[PDB]
């Protein structure tokens, strides 16, 4: 038994994953190699990380990262577990170490999970409106991330989905005003709120 | 009247699509 | 529904996006067509040397 | 047998040409003026251009020398050397050979011609000349694109998002259809015919360089044994070879659009339009044409249709090539790929 | 399993025997519209009968 | 179903598919609208035997053969009225 | 219309023990699942159908043959 | 209405170099 | 079960003419 | 396209197979990857490759009609031992991407000189520091040394082209100049990887001499450049045999 200093083992796994996504046209070949692998359930986790972390060096969005995450989701449902769990890291953690370029690879990267669906959608309510606690990081990780899904959607289907989302955190109906201005208001600087009409009459209703 | 050097950026500004009409020298 | 072309190297073909019937992601041979003012996209382009 | 325009279609050409630049409201080039404000700038270009060949080499052959010998030079004299092509230009027409060897491609083959340094030096000055008066004066329009701002394949980008951001043409709701023709212009310097040009150019340049030009183009070409005088066709490998291709597929073009689609396509002189664009979607719609679009020799064309045009056009070619057979799908092509 | 080119899964494999196979008509005969796929038909069965 | 493979043999096909017909009883063919030839068979086995027998003894000819296929049929489970097309009837 | 390659599955699989036959006698038949009409229906192209349109396809195919 | 707008208004020979498909030929590959 | 995916033979190819089920594209 | 990506497999097999033949042999075993994947600083050929991959094989058939998708592969090149190679394509942005890039850069490039211009000031070069790679035309040649006399090029496409007629050898890359367009794409990443994704540079120098040499200290080795002979023979008039 031993109080263990350092994973070296583990970093060696860190390279052979970052060398598989590396080899490989394509994004729906990674897939493959990967699930090749059968990594145990344990580590389903931590290989999404890797994953995500390599998107981040790599200067742009690419349509590859995507479609591996998709290609792997619809293989087994632990790996959507790990997303989820990975979009709460992200997001709630691990934002406040991020420069406001990399979340332009954010931002639109879960725009494609979430716009098909591999998220699922309501898995956003997590994330909340608030001068209270919000990161001006966090706002601009959400407010690109709009900015994709709607490109897809065209702020019309996306209606339909927000109507059927019931998301609060985001938009509360039943009070703060203020954060309603907050919210609302925000709604105008990323420039859609055109689903915001509704919370925009109850703010007219309160008075 | 833009100059050598302000031709140029003007010039790549437009190649980018960037310039509206408005903004060339003449 | 389709329409084709070819330019320099490419191969291109064209899909408007209501004739689709059935949306997908695609990887990265897709240009996706977006409407100047509305900001959508209406059709996917694939390509081909 | 002759040459084979016929004076007719030479004269209907002309006229085109000339509606068009009137219209264009034009200003042809002026010689290269002596007195020159911008001058060894251009000449710096041109130099560095030849220089370029062999910045490489490591070993250089006996014309090679020669060359690099009349370019440095050129750098160490402006003044002078500018005098003897001034002086070149306004006199000299008659010019040594040129070479001819193929090179392979294991597929296809590729002439390449061989100037002989002077006369290349001119050239390369005056294609560089050339091409910046006319851009300044905006002489080609949108349309005509291997150009400056897009690498080929943004070029391939722009044209699709034109294709698409155009209105409407995705709506089949009646019978609606649109179509594209990808052509080549066949042989299409290989009938260039001179007197035609040294007219054409009478236009849009002085008689002198114009003259410079259609004498530049007629010489022996000698490959080992075989020898002959062009005297009718064009050569590629001349410096300025670019610019007159382009210029002359312009008239190509003022044919398959016709005087006005093109003033669409345009705009006025003042407002020159970017690549696609127009004023209202009538002008779009004022006409069935709505993209046309010619890299080098490549022709690319986007109709849209309604029934109605759409088939009164079938009634025509339908009405003079019957075919009960219904075997027009046979010879017709489209893509193995996909 | 030559002659056809096939290969039983542990099977020896070999060389065409007929090996133009490419040339092609466009032809509706064989064509998927007018297909049923229910059962994929894997090689032994064409070995076996 | 069935087609010769080049078209121009169709007849020598038919010459022997009256033969089969007669040598082998149980089977039951068809033509269609299609130009088509439908051969209707036991079994699988079955089949094998005649498609040898139709190509390397009657027929010479190779030809192209469906996917195994079925036959179907035609139920139901539960003012109402009907016409001529020339209203006489 | 599922038995097409059936019998040598059974006789593979079993590793030589192990046979079968097929055959009509009761000439039996039975619905198939789907809903025989349907413009909403799910057609795969390429893989075998959902259950839950089986007869809408087989009408819409043998149609195709046919007309 | 449109159609009318545009300017224009309405064997074997016993040889190679001068046979039909020679200058086919020669009119690909040499190019 | 040489299906049809794979190859006339790898003679040629410079491949080995290995074919493996791809684990990604299922459903 | 599958075809394309045949020949790929195919042409650098070819090209291996040169180097060895140019010993003599076709052996597998002689040749592991390091020798020709090896950077050319650690002694290898530094040869860029993307062959390997795997390739999407599906049933034929049918993919002259439905475009039925990818179920299989076909292993493009081979090892004895793995390990695998990082390949080209995944170290160069595709064009769309850049595209867009491009767009917003040079838009936010419209608006940081707009104010500039209003506070009557001088670039920062800092402000534009961040997006100085990005962009179509490479936000870099603003500040491109001789720019005042590159306004006076134009046309360098068609010249760039009509070379093709007017003298001997390529230069590959006709359809960019390097002045008028940036420069768009940048690997050494490759580099790296290539190194340790062959085991990491202790294990590439098992295989050469590099213990024999009786240098315990590797990265102090430079190689040396046979530079001289060449100048002083090659000139000198020797027999073309």
């Amino acid at each position: 038994q031993i109080y263990d200093m350092t994973s070296t083992n583990d970093v060696e796994f860190k390279k052979k994953i970052y060398l598989v996504l590396k080899s490989s046209l394509s994004g729906d070949e990674a897939a493959h190699k990967l699930l090749k692998l059968k990594i145990a359930n344990n580590l389903k986790k931590s290989v999404v990380d890797i994953i995500i972390k390599s998107s981040l060096q790599e200067s742009t969005f690419s349509k590859f990262y995507s479609i591996l995450s998709e290609r792997m989701i619809t293989f087994h449902r632990s790996w959507q577990t790990a997303y989820n769990e990975t979009f709460e890291q992200n997001y709630t953690q691990d934002i406040e170490d991020y420069e406001t370029d990399q979340l332009r690879i954010l931002g639109k990267f879960w725009g494609h999970l979430i716009s098909y669906e591999f998220l699922p959608m309501d898995c956003l309510k997590i994330i909340k409106l608030t001068e209270e606690e919000s990161c001006p990081q966090g706002r601009i990780f959400i407010k690109f991330l709009f900015q994709e899904l709607v490109n897809e959607l065209g702020l019309d289907e996306l209606q339909l989905r927000l109507n059927s989302s019931k998301l609060d955190g985001m938009f509360p109906l039943e009070g703060d005003a203020e954060h309603i201005r907050y919210s609302i208001n925000f709604f105008t600087a990323i420039g859609l709120g055109l689903l915001t009409e509704d919370m925009r009459s109850r703010l007219t209703i309160i008075q | 009247a833009l100059t050598s050097p302000e031709r140029w950026e003007i010039r790549q500004l437009i190649a980018s699509g960037a310039a509206s009409i408005d903004d060339y020298p003449e | 529904p389709n329409l084709l072309f070819s330019m320099c190297g490419f191969e291109v073909r064209i899909l408007p996006r209501q004739r689709m019937e059935e949306v997908v992601s695609n990887d990265e041979g897709v240009w996706d067509l977006v409407d100047e003012r509305t900001k959508q996209r209406t059709a996917k382009a694939y390509l081909k040397v | 047998n002759g040459p084979e325009i016929t004076p007719e279609e030479a004269t209907t050409i002309f006229s085109v040409m000339v509606e068009w630049l009137e219209s264009r409201s034009f200003s042809p080039i002026p010689f290269p003026p002596l007195t020159y404000k911008n001058d060894t700038k251009i000449l710096v270009l041109a130099l560095e251009d030849l220089k370029d060949v062999y910045a490489s080499k490591v070993r250089l052959n006996a014309s090679e020398r020669e060359e690099l010998a009349l370019i440095e030079e050129a750098y160490d004299n402006p003044h002078d050397t500018l005098n003897r092509i001034k002086k070149y230009l306004l006199t000299q027409r008659v010019f040594k050979p040129v070479d001819i060897t193929m090179m392979e491609n294991y597929q296809n083959i590729s002439p390449v011609y061989s100037v002989d340094p002077l006369e290349k030096i001119t050239d390369a000055y005056l294609d560089q000349y050339l091409w910046y008066e006319a851009d300044q004066r905006k002489l080609f329009p949108n349309w005509i694109k291997p150009s400056d701002s897009e690498i080929p394949p943004l070029l391939v980008y722009k044209w699709t998002q034109g294709i698409n951001n155009l209105s409407e043409i995705w709506d089949v709701s009646r019978g609606q259809s649109a179509v594209l023709l990808e052509t080549t212009l066949g042989e299409m310097a290989e009938k260039i015919d001179f007197t035609l040009l040294n007219r054409l150019l009478r236009l849009i340049v002085d008689p002198n360089i114009a003259d410079y030009i259609t004498a530049k183009n007629n010489v022996v070409i000698n490959f080992k044994d075989m020898s002959h005088v062009n005297k009718y066709g064009l050569i590629r490998g001349l410096k300025f070879a670019s610019f007159i291709f382009q210029y002359y597929g312009l008239v190509i073009d003022l044919l398959l659009l016709g005087q006005e689609r093109a003033t669409d396509l345009a705009g006025p002189a003042n407002n020159p339009n970017e690549f696609m664009q127009f004023k209202s979607k009538e002008v779009e719609k004022a006409h069935p044409i709505r993209l046309y679009t010619r890299y080098l020799d490549r022709i690319y064309m986007l109709f849209h249709f309604e029934e109605d045009e759409g088939e009164e056009l079938t009634d025509e070619y339908l009405a003079e090539n019957p075919d009960p057979n219904f075997e027009n799908s046979i010879g017709y092509n489209n893509r193995k790929c996909w | 399993g030559k002659a056809l080119n096939n290969a039983i899964p542990g099977g020896p494999k070999f060389e065409p025997l007929y090996p133009r196979e490419e040339e092609e008509d466009y032809n509706e005969f064989n064509s998927i519209d007018r297909v049923i796929f229910r059962v994929p038909i894997r090689s032994e069965y064409k070995v076996a009968f | 179903v069935l087609q010769p493979l080049l078209p121009r043999e169709l007849p020598k096909l038919l010459d022997a598919l009256n033969k089969i017909s007669k040598y082998y009883p149980g089977v039951i063919i068809k033509v269609e609208e299609s130009g088509e030839h439908v051969i209707l068979g036991n079994g699988e086995l079955y089949m094998d035997c005649l498609l040898y027998d139709l190509r390397a003894s009657y027929a010479k000819i190779e030809i192209k053969i469906s996917d195994p296929l079925t036959v179907f049929s035609e139920s139901c489970s539960n003012s109402r009225l009907g016409e001529e097309n020339l209203p006489g009837l | 219309i599922e038995s097409a390659g059936f019998e040598t599955d059974l006789r593979l699989s079993t590793n030589g023990l192990g046979m079968c036959q097929l055959y009509f006698w009761h000439k039996i038949w039975r619905k198939v699942p789907g809903d025989v009409l349907d413009k909403d229906a799910f057609i795969p192209k390429l893989k075998p159908a959902p259950i839950n349109s089986l007869s809408r396809d087989f009408v819409m195919k043998t149609r195709r043959r046919k007309g | 209405s449109w159609r009318k707008g545009t300017a224009f208004g309405r064997g074997y020979i016993n040889d190679m170099t001068k046979s039909e498909y020679h200058q086919e030929f020669l009119h690909k590959h040499v190019r | 079960s040489y299906n049809g995916i794979g190859l006339k033979s790898a003679k040629g190819s410079s491949t080995s003419g290995h074919v493996q089920r791809s684990l990604a594209s299922n459903n | 396209t599958e075809p394309l990506l045949d020949i790929l497999v195919k042409g650098e097999t070819r090209i291996q197979n040169r180097v060895k033949l140019g010993l003599n042999s076709k052996m597998p075993t002689r040749f592991p990857p390091a020798v020709f994947y090896t950077p050319k600083e650690l002694g290898g050929l530094g040869m860029i490759s993307a062959s390997h991959i795997l390739i999407p094989a599906s049933d034929l058939s049918w993919s002259k009609q439905t475009d039925t998708g990818i179920t299989h592969f076909r292993a493009g090149m081979t090892h004895e031992d793995e390990k695998l190679i990082p390949t080209i394509f995944r170290y160069i942005t595709t064009w769309e991407n850049e595209f867009l890039d491009s767009q917003r850069v040079w838009a936010e490039y419209a608006t940081k000189r707009q104010e500039a211009i209003q506070q009557n000031r001088r670039l920062a070069f800092e402000e534009l520091e961040g997006s100085w790679d990005r962009g179509i035309p490479r936000i870099s040649t603003l500040f491109q040394r001789d720019r005042h006399t590159l306004a006076y090029d134009r046309g360098h496409r068609i010249r760039r082209e009509f070379k093709q007629y007017s003298l001997e050898r390529n230069s590959p890359f006709w359809w960019t100049n390097s002045h008028h367009d940036g420069k768009l794409w940048n690997l050494n990443a490759y580099r790296t990887d290539v190194i340790q994704a062959l085991g990491g540079i202790e294990t590439i120098l098992e295989h050469t001499l590099f213990k024999g040499t009786g240098f315990n200290s590797w990265e102090g080795l430079f190689w040396e450049k046979a530079s001289g002979f060449e100048d002083s023979m090659q000139f000198k008039k020797l027999t073309h045999a």
